[PDB]
């Protein structure tokens, strides 16, 4: 009843102001944190989100669940972007970054309702975060005896905990051994495009395998592929970027002929153009032909008579992996074919895995790439297995360049609460209610390890705060037994930069929510 | 409150949150079991040789009577994401093995029904899922105890016929239970590469035509295509065919680019007539110089080239498909020639009785190839009384072609009829006491769910489930456990070794492995984020 | 499969989070109207009526609610008026913060029955500590206790002036209606004070009428409107013409007997009016009705007659003036006796000018010397606010004179209970110590709300507040820091003993008993079923 002007404010916009705006932003982050709350820990469940088209996507990753909720709240989009940056920087910090940033707002939620101008909270959050990321670097263990069997065992323990809380229960010793062997075959770039993860429907998780070479899906061929048998003991691969069809036209050629004696010479020349390209592939040992451009019926029957195999319409992502596997080079022009541009393998067969055919390469010792073939019972089952595989790969990718690891579980998150509560009792002012509130907010990572399976989480935090204040600093939460356990001796490991980027992204997100005091939304939504 | 804050502001998190549906509760796991048990109770009546079929109607009004579990769940309009995973479970069994697509859905619904009473006792759903992995591992190792086969693909086809009779015994082909079982055995061994243990189903052409009966289904060694003789006075029977397979149409050679050929004088137009007149005499003479008496062409014929076939006594067919002529060159041993100039006597195919057979009053006239010479491609011609019995026989015999393929991949067998499920249920119960620390109740729920498949065979056969299963299971403990199951007419004794009920090892190995992993993905879920209305 | 109810069912932590937001939706409204720095609100209806008030009972009664957990806190404010009368913004904030801190406990997988049993050990200990740490009864301070307790209630309202004008009128009103009872019970019925409203001069012209102020008119404009040495005749029967009942009818058989019956309806009527007027009665109060024929007998004899007065107003006049409420004729088969010795007495009955209305005043009533307060404000919105603020001020001095015990206000009780209950939770606390520790933090919201509405320092003034109360419990050197409160006009902890910030004991004892009991009922809504409205069938 108050605002009735002749000319309105902007158009029709509503804007909240002050203290009711800030509690509206904190309580909005609590609702979106419930979609990643039950996905923490090995006893954490997954979630299924269906869109309007009917496509079902079952996952437990924070970067997968939060992107499918279609959240339109302005403050709640901050917790989605830190789950996207954790997947882009680390790859396995996802559900922990979103839930810890919501606790930084809920611990100051009784403090923002009673005074406490938020510049003191931003200064206290940046002070506690810099001390938290420094105590991790001063306690992260490392070794000086690398390039041995001990360094490979360090990469396997970080991949088993990365494969934890996924849809893998007893296949931790089988899958994580293949993840470490996948990145050691790569070069010194650690590119994720140099490893193919292809899903084949049909088969259990034990039927999966890590191919040392490459394997493509055997796309649409022509008449002549029931010939050309798949038994090669030492073949050569001709990677091409040319068309092997009779109708290869430059789309601007007009062959004006004058007589019938020269008219037949043009048609004989069009076959002689295609057959000259096939003679360049021949007489060089290249029994296997690969090209991203299609091959017609003429060149398919020519290779069947000369006992040669071909494969057309190969995707460009597969030919780049095939080039690094066999050690050759993709030649667009067939005139420059030699022994230096062809590939070399040992076993090249076309199997029948999952009903569909797959042409797999194996036996090449100079393989700078690999291919991990997944076999599952559903399309959404293999998509979760692919999403769980990317989290284990990106952990062991960062662990090579930085081998400093910390203890898994809630071992680091509890001892950082010890060093911050001892720091808060040595400084005067209003920071005792904010540094200590930052330390109590870090204790939810051992809470969600217990609240997902009961475990009497109130009594298990009194044992964690007593063990870290008395003895070791790597005591966490045991999952099989309902007690505290040393996670460093139980081989529950994780890299140190997983928790460094988790504390950095959660603090910068929590400092952004407390810094906005007005929210203006324009009604034009077309 | 929802859609409003305590300060009066509107509380909107996601878009269209008023028309959303979210369940975490304790009934989110209960809604997954009741949706999966109704699929398992539907497929329970179609299990075993006394399993009754189901009538499926498509969206266009087409009716297909199906019995295999792969096509039943695939042709549904179920908009339920838990039951959609049961469709992909039966599809994954069909793509890998292809025999237990019905039994893998009843087994998955049995593991979830036993987990419902375990959920009310306070057990965590992942703790049941971790207990099923330790229980299914015992069922895999116990299934590899008794397994042997003596198949040599020369004269010992008797284990191969009795293996295919177990797959075909549950379908509607029990009238041809001995005839059609021998068709699927000889169709695989003639096309399989025993050096690589690889079978290609592209070489086995499955065609069907209405008319005749089910006993008229023959294994035609060769190819069966729709014959399209352009001349009606063509001879309809070739005794010794030198088949000239070509991929060039009987026409003057047209290039692939734009030509726009210029004609200036009348001497150039008279040169056009002599160019085509000598071209049709060149394409006909180059076939007759090779000694050929039959031609196959992918593309069409000209009218001028049709009469030149009759003058030279050269029958030829017209407009054959893509992969159809690929099967002719393997069955006859010839080569597919692109042009007419590359024809020779070495690229010709060899065939015996080449003829067309008219079926009643129709005008199809399919090709019948009787004689051959070391062909690696066969064609099964399925006949019947209607299209409902033919399309089912195409699905029934495809399951018989898959169980022979699984014997070449792995030559180990088991004994079906519920004999392997009772023996595997005793192995989990013996290892449940070694040790009953935490997962004692999860392993006993696995053994009680493995007994649902043999007790479903006792229900469909008119017997009693708990009366017949208690007798068979007790006889395997009092002595050494034989191949002891059940049957419909029961064949006298209950010995599966004497009744010749033989199933593959890797068929039942993937039934326990795929149903356990699909249960783990529907037990490890505590939220549903489905929308509301469509629009 | 599931439940086939036609309503709606929501289980788990959904309703456990909705009841806290339902209680916080009510507490965030009334948080801006607490303490001397509190501000009033506006209650606009759909018909156009505007109600400006700041009391916690008047706001929540007119405000419509829908949630079942919201109706508990709204009915909690209605009970505070009958039991205490000023304690009706502080109970709603405590009972909602009791659910906010208990929601943080049940999210830690702590069972709510331990929180319910933990709250009962902290509520009974809070009453035990407040009854052993009082300063003094009403003997040492005397009249200074009644004035300082009255000014604490008026500080949150429109009558919170720096002077003692409204404070002295309330104490002189309760002390003039001292009604003794059996077994030594000096009762003070505050409902007998007729609080009247009139849009007139400023608030400093509010008259304290020693007697009673009747809100009625004389009627006929021929009666003397001022009678000195008046004799009040309180009676309840309509002075109209004699109408026969349903069982009696007039069936006449003779036309000569017609006019004698018609004159008899007024002769019996005027026979009562001549025997109640010959006994010296000058003022006649009637709850029934005096018609135009009977008004002539008061103009002719020179008496005042007031018609259609309230029944609740006649009992306050007849008890204060010694009059007897007579309904009919009586006294052992007497025709017309009226018991003339039982007439009331009054010094002066005068109808004054009350800004374009008529108001009848009775001066000192000669028997009991009652009191009535006539309020003066700018508009009708201030007069409705001045009536609610005066009625809450009358309930404060009523409980102090009845229960001679006062506690220091301004957050001094909530500061001492915030530290004593933390030490109480450490002694006998094994599993319910977390509920007693959160009972102390929920009580701290009363000094926290005083710092927010004053725009002062929040986390430093209350931290300095509990610094003095901690030294008063762990350092037994007679520090006397149990009366440390808040100075909201300066922003520093002050001593409420010398400053005169006094509150009654049962304004916090009954507040902590009603808020703890209301927090138990809302803590047991783990399952909630809402059926569909059955309106059109
Ligand atoms: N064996 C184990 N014992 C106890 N805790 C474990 C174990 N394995 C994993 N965890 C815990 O499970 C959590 C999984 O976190 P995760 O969801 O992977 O984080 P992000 O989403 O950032 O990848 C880790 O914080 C870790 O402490
Ligand atoms: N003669 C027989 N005696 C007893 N049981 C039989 C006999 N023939 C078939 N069965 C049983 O009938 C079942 C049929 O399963 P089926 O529906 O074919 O599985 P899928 O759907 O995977 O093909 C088999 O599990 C087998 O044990
Ligand atoms: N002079 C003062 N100094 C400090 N605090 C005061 C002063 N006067 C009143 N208060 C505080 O203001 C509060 C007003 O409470 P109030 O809303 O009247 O409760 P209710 O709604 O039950 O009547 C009291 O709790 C009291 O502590
Ligand atoms: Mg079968």
């Amino acid at each position: 009843m108050m605002p009735t002007p002749v000319i309105l404010l902007k158009e029709g916009t509503d804007s909240s102001q002050g203290i009711p705006q800030l509690v509206s932003n904190i309580s909005a982050c609590q609702v979106i944190a419930e979609a990643v709350r039950t996905t923490l820990g090995p006893r954490g469940m997954d979630k299924l989100i269906v869109d309007g088209r009917g496509k079902a996507t079952i996952s437990n990753d924070g970067a997968t669940i939060l992107k499918l909720l279609d959240v339109v709240h302005p403050a709640a989009k901050t917790l989605v972007d830190i789950a996207k940056s954790q997947d882009a920087e680390v790859g396995d910090g996802t559900t922990s970054v979103t839930l810890l940033a919501a606790e930084f707002l809920k611990q100051v939620k009784p403090y923002v309702e009673e005074g406490l101008h938020p510049q003191i909270i931003i200064r206290a959050f940046r002070t506690a975060t810099q001390l938290a990321v420094n105590k991790i670097k001063e306690i992260a263990v490392t070794v000086k005896k690398a390039d041995k069997v001990e360094q490979r065992k360090l990469l396997e323990k970080c991949a088993m905990t990365a494969l934890s809380s996924k849809l893998i229960s007893q296949q931790k010793a089988f899958f994580a051994k293949m993840v470490v062997d996948a990145v050691m075959m790569l070069d010194d770039l650690l590119q994720l495009k140099m490893i193919g993860i292809k899903k084949v429907q049909g088969g259990a998780l034990e039927d999966s395998q890590l191919v040392a070479g490459v394997a493509f899906k055997k796309t649409f061929s022509y008449a002549g592929f029931e010939m050309q048998p798949k038994k090669y003991h030492n073949p050569k691969i001709a990677l091409l970027n040319v068309e092997l069809e009779l109708k290869a036209e430059k789309d601007n050629a007009e062959i004006r002929v004058h007589t019938v004696e020269d008219y037949q010479a043009i048609v004989d020349a069009e076959w002689n153009i295609l057959y000259d390209k096939l003679e360049k592939i021949h007489h060089s040992g290249a029994k296997v032909v690969s090209s991203k451009l299609p091959i017609g019926d003429v060149a398919t029957q020519y290779f069947a008579d000369r006992d040669m195999f071909c494969a057309g319409r190969v995707p460009e992502e597969d030919l780049k992996r095939t080039m690094m596997a066999c050690g050759g080079s993709i030649q667009t022009s067939v005139n420059a074919l030699s022994a230096d541009v062809l590939g070399r393998c040992q076993v090249f067969e076309e199997t029948q895995i999952g009903g569909e055919r797959y042409n797999f390469f194996t036996g090449c010792p100079k393989a700078k790439t690999c291919t991990f073939i997944l076999r599952g019972g559903a399309e959404q089952f293999m998509e979760e297995t692919e999403r769980s595989l990317h989290d284990a790969i990106m952990i062991v990718r960062r662990a090579i360049k930085n081998d400093s690891v910390v203890a898994g579980g809630g071992a680091i998150e509890m001892e950082l609460s010890k060093y911050l509560r001892d720091y808060s009792r040595t400084i005067p002012g209003k920071q005792q209610l904010l540094i200590g509130a930052y330390a109590k907010a870090l204790e939810i990572i051992p809470r969600q390890l217990c609240d997902n399976a009961g475990f009497d989480a109130t009594n298990i935090l009194n044992k964690l705060r007593a063990r870290h204040a008395q003895g070791g600093t790597w005591y966490g939460v045991d999952i099989n037994n309902e007690d505290i356990a040393d996670n460093f001796e139980a081989f529950v490991w994780e890299p140190a930069m997983v928790r460094i980027n988790a504390l950095t992204a959660a603090s910068e997100a929590a400092c952004l929510i407390v810094s906005v005091d007005e929210t203006i939304k324009n009604p034009r939504s077309t | 409150t929802l859609a409003f804050d305590e300060y009066g502001r509107p509380f909107l998190i996601i878009k269209d949150q008023d028309r959303k549906s979210r369940l975490m509760g304790l009934e989110a796991l209960k809604s997954h079991i009741m949706a999966a048990k109704a699929v398992a109770n539907t497929m329970r009546t179609s299990l075993g040789p006394n399993g009754l079929d189901k009538m499926m109607v498509d969206k266009d009004g087409d009716v297909t009577v199906t019995n295999d579990g792969a096509t039943i769940l695939s042709m549904m309009d179920v908009d339920h994401q838990i039951a959609k995973l049961m469709v992909e479970l039966s599809k994954s069994q069909d793509d890998e093995i292809g025999d237990g697509t019905t039994g893998v859905v009843v087994l998955a619904g049995a593991l979830l029904e036993e987990a419902e009473q375990l959920l009310d006792r306070g057990i965590h759903p992942i703790r049941i899922a971790d207990g099923y992995e330790q229980a299914a591992r015992v069922a895999i190792e116990h299934l590899d105890k008794i397994s042997d086969s003596v198949l040599v693909d020369i004269k010992d086809t008797e284990p191969l016929i009795q293996t295919a009779k177990t797959t075909l015994g549950s379908k509607v082909v029990n009238s041809c239970h001995r005839q059609m079982a021998e068709i699927a055995v000889n169709a695989v061994l003639t096309v399989a590469d025993m050096e690589r243990r690889d079978v290609d189903f592209e070489l086995i052409k499955v065609e069907g035509k209405v008319g005749g009966r089910l006993e008229d289904t023959k294994l035609i060694k060769g190819v069966i295509v729709d014959k399209d003789f352009s001349h009606p006075q063509m001879p309809k029977k070739v005794e010794d065919a030198k088949i000239a397979i070509l991929t060039c149409p009987f026409e003057p050679p047209k290039p692939k680019t734009k030509h726009k050929l210029d004609v200036t004088s009348v001497e150039d137009y008279k040169a056009l007539q002599k160019y085509e007149k000598e071209k049709f005499e060149e394409m006909i003479q180059q076939i007759k110089e090779t000694g050929a008496n039959l031609a196959i062409c992918q593309w069409g014929f000209d009218d001028e080239a049709n009469h030149l076939l009759l003058q030279n006594n050269l029958p030829a067919v017209r407009w054959v498909g893509g992969p159809e002529i690929e099967l002719i060159a393997i069955a006859t041993g010839g080569r597919i020639v692109p042009r007419f100039s590359e024809l020779t006597a070495e690229k010709l195919g060899f065939a015996g009785l080449v003829q067309e057979i008219s079926f009643g009053t129709t005008k199809d006239k399919m090709l019948v190839i009787e004689q051959c010479k070391n062909s690696r491609a066969v064609t099964i011609f399925i006949r019947g009384g209607n299209k409902m019995i033919i399309e089912e026989a195409k699905r029934s015999l495809h399951d018989a072609l898959c169980v022979i393929r699984n014997l070449i991949r792995d030559n180990r067998v088991v004994y079906g009829g519920g004999a392997a499920e009772i023996s595997c249920a005793l192995a989990v119960s013996q290892e449940a006491d070694k040790c009953p620390t935490l997962e004692q109740y999860a392993m006993r729920a696995f053994a009680d769910a493995l007994e649902v498949i043999p007790m479903a065979l006792s229900e469909n056969s008119g017997m009693n489930p708990i009366q017949t299963m208690t007798e068979v299971r007790a006889r395997q403990v009092k002595e050494m456990n034989p191949a002891l199951g059940i049957d419909c007419l029961h064949k006298g004794t209950n010995d599966m070794k004497q009744q010749h009920v033989i199933e593959t090892l890797i068929g039942k190995k993937q039934q326990i492995s795929l149903a356990t992993q699909m249960v783990r993905m529907i037990l490890k879920i505590d939220d549903i984020r489905k929308p509301g209305e469509s629009e | 499969g599931p439940l086939s109810v036609f309503g709606d069912r929501s289980t788990g932590e959904t309703i456990r989070s909705q009841n806290v937001m339902a209680a916080a939706s009510i507490a965030n409204i009334v948080k801006s109207s607490l303490g001397p720095v509190g501000l009033d609100k506006m209650l606009v209806d759909d018909i156009g009526d505007v109600t400006i008030t700041n009391d916690g009972a008047t706001i929540l009664k007119l405000l419509e609610v829908e949630h079942p957990a919201a109706k508990v806190l709204c009915e909690l404010a209605d009970l505070q008026d009958k039991e205490v009368g000023d304690g009706t913004t502080s109970v709603v904030i405590i009972a909602a913060e009791l659910l906010k801190n208990a929601d943080e406990l049940v999210k830690q997988k702590i069972h709510p029955t331990s929180v319910i049993s933990g709250y009962r050990l902290a509520c009974k200990e809070a009453v035990r500590y407040i009854n052993e740490n009082l300063i003094v009864n009403t003997d040492e301070l005397g009249r200074d206790c009644l004035i300082n307790a009255a000014k604490t209630s008026m500080s949150s309202k429109i009558i919170g002036i720096n002077g003692d004008f409204f404070a002295n009128m309330v104490v002189d009103a309760v002390l003039a209606i001292k009604y003794t009872d059996i077994r030594g019970q000096p009762r003070y019925p505050v409902n007998s004070v007729n609080i009247l409203k009139a849009h007139g001069r400023s608030q400093m012209e509010s008259m304290l009428i020693s007697g009673y102020a009747l809100n009625c008119v004389v009627g006929s404009q021929g009666m003397p409107k001022r009678i000195v040495n008046a004799k009040i005749a309180c009676l309840d029967f309509s002075l109209q013409k004699t109408k026969m009942k349903l069982g009696v009818q007039v069936v006449i058989t003779d036309p000569e007997k017609l006019d004698q019956i018609r004159q008899r309806e007024s002769d019996i009527t005027k026979e009562r009016i001549q025997k109640i007027l010959a006994t010296g009665a000058n003022v006649i109060l009637t709850t029934g009705g005096i018609d135009d024929m009977c008004l002539k007998y008061f103009v002719e004899a020179g008496a005042m007659a007031v018609r259609r007065v309230l029944k609740r107003d006649l009992k306050r006049i007849a008890k204060a003036s010694g009059a007897t409420i007579l309904s009919t004729l009586a006294n052992l088969e007497g025709e017309e006796t009226f018991e003339a010795a039982m007439l009331g007495q009054a010094e002066e009955v005068v109808q004054e000018r009350i800004c374009d209305d008529e108001l009848i005043l009775i001066k000192n009533t000669k028997a009991r010397t009652s009191a009535s307060i006539i309020l003066r404000g700018a508009n009708d919105f201030m007069c409705d606010e001045m009536e609610r603020s005066l009625h809450d001020a009358l309930c404060v001095v009523k409980r102090v004179l009845e229960s001679k015990s006062v506690v220091p206000g301004g957050g001094a009780v909530e500061a001492a209970l915030s530290i004593y209950l933390e030490n109480y939770a450490t002694s006998m606390g094994s599993r319910e110590q977390l509920a007693i520790a959160e009972f102390a933090r929920s009580l701290l919201v009363i000094p926290n709300t005083l710092a927010v509405n004053a725009a002062q320092d929040s986390t430093d003034l209350v931290a300095k507040l509990r610094a003095f109360h901690n030294e008063a419990q762990v350092n037994p050197e007679r520090k006397n820091l149990k009366w440390i409160g808040l100075d909201l006009s300066n922003g520093k902890p002050r001593d409420n003993k010398q400053a005169g910030v006094f509150e009654p004991t049962i304004v916090k004892v009954k507040s902590l008993k009603f808020a703890t009991e209301a927090a138990i009922t809302i803590l047991r809504i783990d399952d909630l079923i809402k059926l569909h409205p059955e309106s059109k069938d």
